């Protein structure tokens, strides 16, 4: 209808453990760490419906902010490196930023984002 | 000459008990990598088998 | 008087006055390689610019 909207996931990981959940339950034969073949077609078709509308389609927009929980801080795990390789940038927050002083815990080195610049005021940019 | 005989003395202590430190904390980590290497087999075979025996 | 450069850091970041420096040397050094500031050392003393010496090795 042409309005801004902001989408909020506070945690994928226990939807896709859930889904996880329902697959074994119809028998529906595992993969890695029992998960099922299609849980990266799961998020991805869940998050590519977030997108800037043309001008000819009303110019409304979807911001989405999905959430991932690592465990000891591994990233090398399936759920994070699949939706990693969705989403347009992530966030990194670490236990040990967060204990050492620093709050907000982010990580500039990890965290990226593949739309900066254009997604800035002027000034900022300057 | 009595300095510079201590400080000889001292660098050569200092550095056994480093090779020493550092020669038990590779054993520490072999183990901790043995270990690590066994239970990634067991995992690995234990999803194949689960996959295979779904069908 | 200090022999060595972690001296001259400690008392450097310590606000402490230091008159003579003495840094590179060999690894066996020898008389001629520092009698240049063990002449200026006595020569200090015998010039009444302090009274008392001592030495910590």
């Amino acid at each position: 209808k042409g309005k801004h909207v902001l989408v909020v996931y506070d945690d994928l990981s226990k939807q896709a453990a859930a889904y996880r959940e329902l697959s074994l339950l119809l028998r529906r034969p595992p993969g890695r760490e029992a998960y099922p073949g299609d849980i990266f077609y799961l998020h991805s078709r869940l998050l590519e419906r977030a997108a800037k509308l043309s001008d000819a389609k009303g110019g409304g927009s979807l911001t989405a902010l999905p959430f991932v929980e690592t465990q000891a801080g591994d990233i090398s795990a399936y759920i994070p490196t699949n939706v990693i390789s969705i989403t347009d940038g992530q966030i990194f927050l670490q236990s040990d930023l967060f204990f050492s002083g620093v709050r907000p815990a982010i990580n500039a080195g990890l965290s990226v984002s593949r739309v900066g610049g254009a997604a800035q005021i002027k000034a900022m940019k300057k | 000459l009595d300095a510079k005989a201590s400080e000889h003395a001292a660098r050569m202590t200092a550095m056994k008990n480093a090779t020493d430190n550092a020669n038990e904390l590779i054993r520490t980590l072999t183990l901790s990598y043995n270990r690590a290497r066994q239970a990634a087999i067991t995992q690995e075979i234990t999803e194949i088998v689960a996959g295979a025996n779904a069908l | 008087i200090v022999i060595g450069r972690v001296g001259l850091s400690f008392f450097r970041k310590r606000n402490m006055p230091v008159i003579l420096d003495i840094t590179r040397l060999p690894d066996q050094p020898s008389f001629a390689d520092i009698k240049e500031i063990a002449r200026k050392t006595v020569g200090l003393f015998a010039d009444g610019t302090f009274d008392e010496l001592y030495m910590y090795y």
